């Protein structure tokens, strides 16, 4: 191999020459700023300077070149990267950095900024990044922007930059089958408002934008509104659209295929080669669709589903390369369509079984057996979904183990064996709450409306303690009627605007039975909503978690397994 | 921006390219060429730019080298062809530099051949594979190789240069050059060696 | 399809119905390394009973297809044809061009190596049975016979 010591010595000597200006022969003249540099470094880094000096033209020989349509700071950072390899990339100058990299055709900085932008893609810059990837040919960025823009924009459709988009880009966006919309009318009104941004600059594109939307809205309202905005005496558009909506037979999209499903993680691996797998139950389809394995079989993790219906994974441990397990603070995000886990910004401290709770767009991970183990080991930390970073919050006053947390009334409610503390995000403080009369642990709670339903606790039992936020008191309702001499595995969840329970029971010398019940809020009784047949759902285990979310049956595949 | 601005940019770029092809690239500047490439790939008019480049290159070829080769088909025909090929290559060096900066995005998006390949293909179509130049070149190469085989010595580096030029003109491998040169050369041998063997079997013995 | 393709001389095989013989011959499961053995088997099936199954003779002639039809069948039939038969020549001459001449399956008897108890990537399987191709330079796999029992012996 090439001697790295001599390579770094040569590089540092060249950078010293650059700083001291000894062997510089070509100077870059940009907006009156002198940039003394060498030809060898520029040729090695950029693919434009190799064609600038080895050409045989006027500026090729001229020791003074007036490089135009560039920026001084961008050129300076590119030159210093070419001379030392350090590329300091902030969150603002990456746009002009990519512009100058494409202008100068430098592959290394182009790849680096492409990776930075593939990491930086978020909701508030999705349309801007897609427009940038349309301006400069970049297929990876274009595809990532396609996916993220489709999802987040069809969720939001309010960005100001969406109005200033090319016709081809909008045709690609609207005609795609990856849009995430609960209805087919929101895309219609989004297209209408985009068209009405201008009057005559969009008339020619009117015949094309309607060609990608289904005819179910091409004969109903929002056709006379276009006639109102039609240019005067234009008889080539009204009669055109009058007899035009014959083709494009109505085809349902993919965004209207989200159903309230119970996502399960760390289930018992059907194949014995695997350790733990992830499955999902369909309360409506009455089937069990398989889910992608956790990233690097990440066990002992926590789940959260934001009001925007997004799944996240935090904490967990990976078997170190017989008992062998090491805890890692890696963070991941689940793609609802690609059926894969996209990595995100990792946490600061590793966790085991963390309680992920979403509130005000922030992901809160409370506790989880942190390696820190200091005086305030009860330190909790939130995540920024806008800036893609983690921020510490007010620590929990008391150290708790095997706890659960929910969000009610824009506040974090973490529950332990007998104590409860409410966190105020506005003031970053903890307030003492009501005290339970029973010592129970290893249970889960579901937030339904303005009440907290702590179900089960210790196997578990059928004890239920209902807490009211407005009343600040713990009261008993009833006990779930289950078979005696059994060990039910209770799982509290909210579904169909009602509090249902996923309770798996096992009898003596008998296999586990799956059945869910609907708890009557006013009657204080668990009614049999549906019985899960064992012909579709097999054993899941004991350390499995359940959460409420929506998934697409089309993108996912049915798990092939014998009843 | 407006169509007038991009039209003026394309017009000046075409003028610069024509001046470069007139062997006046030394007087032209690459600072001008890089800026023109910047303002050309700015409005994402790659299609129009590619079509204009193809039209300019083919018009220049047909006007200059097609006339030059036909005008000197008997006075240093192969030497003139080699000189024209060298001039085309040395202009296409810079032409390919600029339009290869363009080609990165263009052929990574539109999935077409690069501008160097485009120039090679158009040169093959308009010069070597011409309806009259091809047969003349074949006949003259066969005549000179036959005269060399007869016993008298002729120029040999020129044939190597021509064969290398055809091999490069293949642009993918040995598809065209094997068909345009090797096949007629094999047919020439199919007859010369048969006649030589027929003469030798009767004019001598097995010793 | 496994054994008759190596025997093709059983006495009981001669007395078979047309449909069963057509199903046997037209199938692509013939374990024959050569294409003439099936031709001669069909011939000997049509030599002991001739002038009785002439239409079935033509059907089997078409079934055996051109690869074996263009070798000797014309001359043998000329020796054995009934007198005053003209349209039979016309129908026999037609089976030269059409009917999708395709390669068989029994010709793919590549001499390979069968291996047992290999290092299984899956932890569930303790061992696996795989194969290697000396000529194709490829590694093929095989299904475990019991899928749970090991320490077996092989014989060929």
């Amino acid at each position: 191999q090439i001697n790295t010591e001599y390579a770094v010595s040569l590089l540092e000597q060249l950078k010293l020459f650059y700083e001291q200006q000894l062997f510089t022969d070509i100077v870059l003249i940009v907006e009156g700023t002198e940039f003394p540099c060498h030809k060898m470094v520029l040729a090695t880094c950029s693919s434009y300077f190799r064609a600038m000096f080895m050409s045989g033209l006027s500026e090729s020989k001229q020791t003074h070149v007036h490089l135009r349509n560039v920026d001084a700071a961008t050129l300076q950072i590119i030159i210093t990267y070419a001379y030392t390899g350090n590329l300091a990339m902030n969150d603002s100058t990456v746009e002009q950095l990519y512009e100058t990299a494409c202008f100068l055709q430098v592959e290394d900085v182009l790849q680096r900024c492409r990776e930075y932008l593939i990491k930086k893609i978020n909701a508030e810059n999705c349309v801007r990044l897609l427009s940038f990837a349309d301006l400069f040919s970049c297929e990876e960025l274009k595809q990532s922007a396609k996916r993220m823009v489709e999802h987040k924009f069809t969720a939001v459709y309010h960005q100001d930059a969406f109005m200033q988009l090319s016709h081809d880009l909008l045709i690609d966006i609207l005609s795609s089958d990856n849009l995430n919309v609960e209805k087919e009318e929101t895309v219609r009104e989004a297209a209408m408002l985009w068209l009405e941004y201008n009057t005559e600059s969009r008339s020619q594109y009117l015949s094309s934008v309607l060609s990608q939307i289904r005819i179910d809205a091409l004969s109903e309202v929002t056709q006379r509104a276009w006639f109102q905005g039609l240019p005067p005496n234009d008889k080539s558009v009204v009669v055109q659209g009058l007899y035009k909506s014959m083709p494009k037979f109505f085809k349902p999209r993919l965004g209207m295929t989200k159903e309230e499903m119970m996502i399960f993680i760390e289930a018992s691996s059907e194949n014995p080669c695997s350790l733990y797998s992830s499955v999902c139950y369909s309360p409506q389809a009455e089937k069990v669709y398989k889910l992608c394995s956790p990233p690097a079989d990440l066990h002992k993790v926590g789940t959260v589903v934001t009001p925007d219906n997004d799944i996240y994974i935090a904490g967990g441990q990976v078997p170190l390369k017989q008992t062998a397990f090491r805890t890692v603070n890696c963070f991941y995000w689940f793609d609802a369509q690609q059926n894969t886990w996209f990595p995100k910004t990792p946490m600061l401290f590793v966790r085991i079984k963390p309680s992920l709770v979403c509130c005000e767009g922030y992901i809160y991970a409370i506790g989880g057996d942190s390696v820190g183990g200091e005086l305030n080991r009860r330190t909790v930390e939130r995540y920024d979904t806008e800036k893609d970073e983690w921020t510490m919050v007010s620590p929990l006053p008391c150290a708790w183990q095997w706890s659960a947390a929910v969000v009610v009334h824009d506040c974090i409610y973490v529950m332990t064996l007998n104590l409860m503390y409410c966190y105020f995000p506005r003031s970053d403080s903890w307030v003492e709450m009501a005290m339970r009369q029973t010592s129970r642990s290893f249970a889960s709670a579901a937030a339904f409306g303005d009440k907290i339903f702590y179900i089960g606790g210790l196997g578990s039992s059928v004890t239920v303690e209902i807490y009211d936020v407005n009343k600040n008191e713990w009261k008993m309702a009833a006990n779930i009627p289950a078979k005696r001499y059994s060990d039910p595995c209770v799982r509290a969840v909210v579904i169909s605007n009602s509090l249902c329970v996923f309770m798996r029971e096992t009898h003596l010398n008998e296999r586990a039975k799956y059945v869910t019940y609907q708890y009557d809020l006013e009657l204080d009784r668990w009614s049999l909503r549906q019985h899960i047949s064992e012909r579709v759902l097999w054993d899941l285990g004991r350390d499995f978690r359940c959460t409420v979310g929506k998934l697409y049956p089309s993108c996912l595949e049915e798990s092939p397994w014998k009843p | 921006m407006d169509e007038k601005y991009v039209n003026s940019i394309w017009d000046l770029l075409k003028n610069a390219i024509q001046e470069i092809q007139r062997k006046n690239n030394s007087g032209l500047s690459f600072e001008e060429l890089y800026r023109n490439a910047y303002t050309m790939v700015l409005h994402k008019h790659g299609e129009k730019l590619y079509t204009g480049l193809r039209e300019v290159v083919t018009e220049h070829l047909i006007n200059k080298v097609r006339e030059d080769v036909l005008n000197s088909l008997n006075n240093n025909f192969l030497q003139t062809l080699n000189q024209a090929w060298n001039d085309h290559q040395t202009a296409m060096v810079m032409i390919r530099d600029i339009l290869m900066y363009m080609d990165r995005v263009y052929v990574q998006q539109n999935n077409v051949e690069n501008v160097y390949n485009l120039g090679l293909i158009i040169f093959r179509d308009q010069v070597v594979r011409y309806g009259c130049i091809r047969d003349h070149l074949r006949q003259t190469l066969l005549d000179m190789i036959a005269r060399e085989r007869k016993g008298e010595v002729v120029d040999r580096g020129a044939i190597r240069n021509a064969c290398q030029m055809l091999m490069i003109l293949g642009l993918e491998g040995r598809s065209v050059y094997e068909e345009d040169f090797e096949a007629p050369f094999l047919e020439m041998s199919a007859e010369f060696f048969q006649m030589e063997s027929q003469k030798f079997l009767a004019e001598n013995s097995a010793s």
